[PDB]
């Protein structure tokens, strides 16, 4: 069950707790003391949202929803079938996340690699915890968070943005979405050069990575290299994850009106706010 | 004719992403449990944005019902065929602001909801 | 009579992903399969994904071809031996794990000839070879001491080694006490204003570095040696690793 | 004869090829931005002023649903519209054509050309297709910053909330995915660098060190893992699949459903 070479590589240490006692293998993946977290807590989540699964009254995975502690509710608890559940869930949740970021790091340790990866995912984490705990704890409660829906997830995203009508204007959400759109470009046309590069026109030795760089830049008129177009994906997909995370954090605790009355501030400018004709006069 | 209700009925269901038609008694004639705008139940020869539940009328809605603005079928289609102008014009105010994110296209699909709104919420 | 269009849209498209999928997979299994057991005999359950039809890749500058799948290189003692009779568990060093390069000191058995660029020049050159190249990064390696994580000093810079095409340093070339000289991953050395830490290896180590037969070109099979040398000892040099690392 | 399109072949912009089609391509281009452009000042009064502080809220918008399918549309109401798009076709499809003979002349697999189709899917989608299934230009997407983000918004609520488009969500997910995904293989590939991982293709026909490590990462994290090129099969696919599914939820769009939330309850 190992790779042709991955032998030479499942050597012992790495770990970061627990030393030799975790440290070993169920199959392909990896245990780790943290392997063995991540298990916890999942199963954990898992049972305790089959539970809310009950209680509801269904095993429907496309109604099965956990909504959080009503508003009224506060920062304080609440009963199990009443949000007390989905905090719980939420407390798995970061937990589960976080040890499968530990994980990556002994991972990371045991095979004399790069820390990136979970440094990256740390991301994802803030985005959620952004959601689900940063964001309710600034406006007050709880229940300002996102149930934990296939669908019943989706229409708070819709809700949630029309309470501030068309939520397209939000600043920061208009950058993120831009960093989003670049990302997917970035990372088709990475792909697609190496692919290019590697299986050229029939009969041909593959391509050399100077046609690759004479090709790219005869597309933007620059050259940035390999190591340049990988940390530049990882920088424009970390940046979206980010601009997204303040895209919410400023919504309901720092602005409240709709996004669109934001951007008056510029039509407002003094040298040109009162002057008559255009859109605005 | 002149406003076909079953015709509206259809045309409507775009509008429940905001609105919803509940009578008196707490029971749904149309929506899915939508919040985002007022309880269109009533709605018939009613005030402009006075539905008691509904608490995030904007200025323009608020201001020009105080002025005398009451939904009859005229006013009517001259609003959802974009809110902010029709606020804007009735209002008198050119720095009027409506909070209703959309526009019916359609003069015709207007006159064909109103008929559904006066088939089906108008409180006796 | 008719069908609903949409739903016979999702419907085909999900078969489409599904195909996709194992496309995908299946063409992911040119490197590394068939799988064998820690034994070194094959699992006999290699899983759903079966191997796809070879290819071959014409490599350039007359270098050869190449098949894959094809039948596995890896022709090298791995100096390990099983901890337990039960599958799933690390493999001990059975002496010198940096020096018989196993775990993060592992490389790979990879041509014997340096990286060639579009010309069919080299990739890598001594900056004191180059065709032009200065030093207008910053601050000048070359001449500082270089020191291990055990703060002793084992040598200073000589030259910098430069990547030609991509034009970026890739290598620092240090003359130990012995006359000759190694070669260090820029990756795993930090350049300060008056020294260069190699966190990586201890003063002590900085020996056991592979050599570049040629004294002006690094071959990719000795790069593998190098770097994997280098950054196994971040796990092997830690015996030897002074605390208050900055 | 050959001599011209040999002069235009050389067309540059310093190190780089403009090609014959690349002029077609940026000529046609600044065409339609001056044609948009010169409308916005129209709109703006002539006033410099007024321009930049209105400049978001300019829309050359599309002809009225009432011309349906004519270009009989006046200019000041429809006409500029279709000259900008006619001017944007022609700009986009050049491109894309000098992409595949630029990767043929290096003698490069047509990759990039196929990816790019996708994303030429959804634009071709949007503006021209359904449009014209739909039998009218007003169905199309406006010129202007703000104008069309305000189309979108209604685009959705007026066919019953494009979330529950199953095409919608389809194409979220592989928004979301290669998101994710490029912020893995960036970073793993960093992660591997030291080993000098960057360096792909040449990983791809004599695997190093670091593709091994890389593979062996995920491999122990998730289970399985692809190979120094595979990855790249993936990064292509999980890109292009987003536009791809993307487009198609737009097309069957008021052409085929009405409501998706609807639709969403029946199925
Ligand atoms: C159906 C989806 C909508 C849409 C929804 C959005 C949203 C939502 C946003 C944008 C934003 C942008 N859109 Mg748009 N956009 C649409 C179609 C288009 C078309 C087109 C087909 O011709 C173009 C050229 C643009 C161009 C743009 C850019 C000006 C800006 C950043 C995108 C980016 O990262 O580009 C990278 C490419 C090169 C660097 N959009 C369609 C009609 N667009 C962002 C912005 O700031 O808008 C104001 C933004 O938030
Ligand atoms: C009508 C609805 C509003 C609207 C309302 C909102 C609201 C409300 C929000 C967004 C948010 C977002 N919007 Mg919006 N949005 C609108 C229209 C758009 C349009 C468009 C074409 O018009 C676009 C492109 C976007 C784009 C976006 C994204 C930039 C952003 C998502 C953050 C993210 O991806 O985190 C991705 C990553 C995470 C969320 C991390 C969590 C993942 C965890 C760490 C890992 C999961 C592990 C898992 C459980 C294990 C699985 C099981 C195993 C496989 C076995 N919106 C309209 C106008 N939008 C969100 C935002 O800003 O979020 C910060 C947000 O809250
Ligand atoms: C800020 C952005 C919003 C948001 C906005 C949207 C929108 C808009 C859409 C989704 C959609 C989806 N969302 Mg969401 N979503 C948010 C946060 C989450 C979180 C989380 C822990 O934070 C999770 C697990 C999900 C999961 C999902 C998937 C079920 C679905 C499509 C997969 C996808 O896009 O994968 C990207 C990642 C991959 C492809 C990698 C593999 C990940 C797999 C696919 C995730 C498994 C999720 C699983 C079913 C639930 C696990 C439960 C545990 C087993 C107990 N969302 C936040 C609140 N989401 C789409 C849908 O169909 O909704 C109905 C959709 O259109
Ligand atoms: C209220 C609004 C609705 C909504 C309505 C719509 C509509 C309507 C659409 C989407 C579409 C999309 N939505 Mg949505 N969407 C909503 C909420 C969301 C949320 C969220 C968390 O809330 C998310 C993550 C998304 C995500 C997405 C993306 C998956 C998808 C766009 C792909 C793309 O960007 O192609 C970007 C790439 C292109 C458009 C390619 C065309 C580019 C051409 C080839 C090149 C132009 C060159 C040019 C001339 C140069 C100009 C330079 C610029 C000026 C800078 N939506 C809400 C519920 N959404 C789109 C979709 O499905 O598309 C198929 C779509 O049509
Ligand atoms: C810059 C941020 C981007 C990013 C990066 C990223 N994601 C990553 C990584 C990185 C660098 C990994 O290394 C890691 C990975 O291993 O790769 C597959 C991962 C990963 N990203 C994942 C998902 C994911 N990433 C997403 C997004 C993003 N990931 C960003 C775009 C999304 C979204 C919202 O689009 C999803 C769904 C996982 C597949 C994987 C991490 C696996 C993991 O954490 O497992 C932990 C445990 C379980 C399997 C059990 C969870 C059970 C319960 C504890 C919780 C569930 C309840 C509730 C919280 C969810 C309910 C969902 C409802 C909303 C429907
Ligand atoms: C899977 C789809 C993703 C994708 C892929 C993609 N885009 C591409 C390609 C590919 C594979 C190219 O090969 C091509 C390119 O050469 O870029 C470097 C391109 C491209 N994607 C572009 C834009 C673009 N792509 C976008 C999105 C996406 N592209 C998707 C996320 C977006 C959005 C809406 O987010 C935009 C605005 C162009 C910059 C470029 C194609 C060039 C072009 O059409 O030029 C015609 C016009 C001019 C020369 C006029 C310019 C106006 C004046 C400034 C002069
Ligand atoms: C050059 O390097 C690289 C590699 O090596 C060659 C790699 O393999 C990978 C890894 C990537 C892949 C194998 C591609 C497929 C993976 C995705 C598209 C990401 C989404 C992930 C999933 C659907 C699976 C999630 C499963 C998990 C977390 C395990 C849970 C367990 C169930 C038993 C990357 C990024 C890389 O860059
Ligand atoms: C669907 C085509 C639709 C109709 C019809 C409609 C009507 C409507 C009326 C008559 C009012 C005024 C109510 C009163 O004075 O009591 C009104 C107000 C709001 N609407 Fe609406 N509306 C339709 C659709 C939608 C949609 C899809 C949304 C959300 C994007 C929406 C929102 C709102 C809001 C908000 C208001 C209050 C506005 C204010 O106070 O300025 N409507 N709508
Ligand atoms: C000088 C003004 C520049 C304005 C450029 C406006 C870009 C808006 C593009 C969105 C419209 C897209 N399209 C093709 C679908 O119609
Ligand atoms: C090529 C990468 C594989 C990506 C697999 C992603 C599956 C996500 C599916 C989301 C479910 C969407 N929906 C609405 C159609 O059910
Ligand atoms: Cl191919
Ligand atoms: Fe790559």
């Amino acid at each position: 069950a190992l790779l042709s070479f991955e032998r030479k590589y499942r050597v012992p240490g790495g770990t970061l707790v627990g030393g030799n006692l975790f440290d070993f293998w169920v199959g392909p993946f990896y245990v780790g003391f943290f392997g063995v977290a991540t298990f916890f807590f999942a199963a954990l989540g898992i049972i305790l949202i089959a539970w809310s699964a009950v209680l509801q009254g269904t095993w429907n995975p496309q109604l099965i929803s956990v909504y959080p502690p009503a508003l009224e509710y506060g920062l304080g608890g609440a009963p199990l079938a009443k949000g007390g559940l989905w905090q719980i869930i939420t407390i798995c949740a970061t937990g589960a996340f976080v040890s499968w970021a530990l994980r990556e790091v002994e991972i990371c340790r045991k095979l004399g690699i790069g820390y990136h990866i979970p440094f990256a995912f740390a991301f994802a984490i803030l985005a959620y915890l952004t959601l689900v705990l940063f964001r309710p704890v600034m406006m007050g409660a709880w229940g300002y968070a996102f149930p934990y829906g296939i669908w019943t997830h989706l229409d708070w995203v819709s809700n949630t943005g029309y309470t501030y009508g068309n939520f397209h204007y939000n600043p920061a959400h208009m950058i993120a979405i831009s960093f989003f759109f670049t990302n997917a470009l970035a990372l088709a046309l990475h792909g697609a050069l190496v692919l290019s590069a590697a299986n050229p026109e029939k009969g041909k030795e593959m391509r050399t990575p100077d046609h690759e760089d004479t090709f790219f830049r005869d597309l933007v008129g620059y050259s940035i290299g390999t190591l340049g177009i990988h940390r530049l994906g990882l920088l424009l997909s970390l940046s979206a994850v980010f601009f997204s995370a303040l895209c919410m954090i400023i919504t309901g605790t720092i602005w409240f009106d709709q996004w669109v009355d934001w951007w008056q501030w510029w039509v407002k400018l003094p040298w040109w706010a009162n002057i008559p004709g255009g859109i605005n006069g | 004719q002149e406003g076909d209700p079953e015709a509206g009925a259809k045309a409507f269901n775009q509008c429940q992403t905001c609105h919803v038609i509940v009578d008196d008694s707490g029971t749904t004639i149309a929506g899915r449990n939508a919040k985002t705008g007022p309880n269109l139940y009533g709605v018939v020869g009613r005030t402009a944005g006075t539905q008691a539940d509904f608490k995030g009328y904007g200025e323009g809605m608020k201001e020009a019902g105080a002025k005398g603005l009451a939904w009859d079928e005229e006013h009517f289609v001259q609003y959802v065929q974009d809110p902010t102008k029709f606020l804007k014009e009735y209002t008198g105010d050119a720095k009027a602001k409506g909070k209703m994110t959309f526009k019916l296209k359609k003069e015709a699909d207007a006159h064909n909801i109103w008929a559904y709104l006066q088939q089906v919420a108008v409180r006796p | 009579g008719n069908f609903d269009l949409a739903s016979l849209a999702i419907y085909s498209f999900w078969i489409f992903l599904a195909g996709l999928i194992y496309y995908l997979q299946t063409e992911n299994m040119r490197e590394g399969y068939p799988l064998e057991n820690e034994d070194g005999t094959p699992a006999a359950n290699q899983g759903p994904f079966p191997l796809p039809k070879p290819k071959t890749f014409i490599l350039p500058h007359g270098r050869g071809t190449l098949t894959v799948p094809g039948p596995e290189s890896e022709d090298r003692p791995i100096a390990l031996a099983r901890t337990a009779v039960s599958e799933g568990f690390p493999h001990a060093p059975t002496g010198d794990p940096m020096k018989d390069g196993v775990g993060p000191a592992s490389w790979v058995a990879r041509r014997d000839l340096p990286e060639l660029d579009g010309h069919g020049h080299n990739k890598i050159k001594p900056m004191k070879a180059a065709a032009g190249f200065h030093v207008s990064a910053g601050k000048n390696p070359i001449g500082l001491p270089v020191r291990g994580c055990d703060l002793e000093i084992a040598g200073k810079v000589v030259d910098i080694w430069v990547d030609i095409p991509e034009q970026m340093a890739r290598f620092l070339e240090v003359e130990l006490k012995d006359g000759s000289t190694r070669l260090l991953p820029m990756q795993m050395v930090k350049v300060q204003s008056n020294r260069v830490h190699v966190n990586a290896l201890s003063s002590d180590l900085f020996a056991g570095i592979p050599t570049i037969k040629s004294p002006t070109e690094v071959t990719l099979l000795e790069e593998d040696k190098i770097c994997g040398y280098v950054a196994g000892g971040l796990m092997y040099a830690a015996p030897k690793r002074k605390s208050v690392v900055a | 004869f050959s001599t011209l399109l040999g002069w235009f072949g050389n067309a540059q912009l310093g190190p780089i090829y403009l090609g014959s089609l690349g002029v077609l391509s940026l000529f046609s281009g600044l065409m339609w931005f001056f044609t948009i452009g010169i409308w916005f000042w129209y709109q703006a009064g002539w006033n410099p002023a007024v321009f930049l502080r209105d400049l978001f809220f300019f829309s050359l918008e599309p002809p009225a649903p009432e011309y349906g399918l004519s270009f009989a549309a006046p200019l000041k109401e429809g006409g500029l519209w279709l000259i900008a798009s006619f001017f944007m076709f022609v700009a986009v499809w050049s491109w894309w054509g000098r992409t595949y003979l630029r990767a043929q002349a290096l003698g490069m697999g047509k990759h990039t050309a196929w990816a790019f189709l996708s994303a030429i899917w959804l634009w071709m989608v949007l503006g021209f297709i359904r449009p014209i299934l739909m039998g009218s230009w007003s169905e199309a997407v406006p010129y202007g910053i703000f104008s069309h983000l305000d189309w979108t918004n209604n685009f959705s609520l007026v066919h019953g909330n494009l979330f529950y488009n199953p095409f919608h969500g389809l194409s979220i997910a592989f928004l979301y995915g290669s998101a994710l995904l490029f912020a893995m293989h960036g970073a793993t590939i960093l992660a591997v660098s030291r080993f000098g991982g960057e360096r792909e293709l040449e990983q791809i026909a004599d695997r190093g060190t670091a593709a091994e490590r890389a593979a062996l990462f995920w491999r122990w994290t998730m289970g399985f893992n692809a190979t120094m090129e595979g990855i790249h099969r993936w990064a292509i696919w999980m890109a292009v699949l987003v536009t791809l599914t993307g487009g198609i939820g737009i097309l069957l769009s008021g052409t085929v459903v009405d409501n998706w939330y609807v639709w969403g309850q029946n199925h």
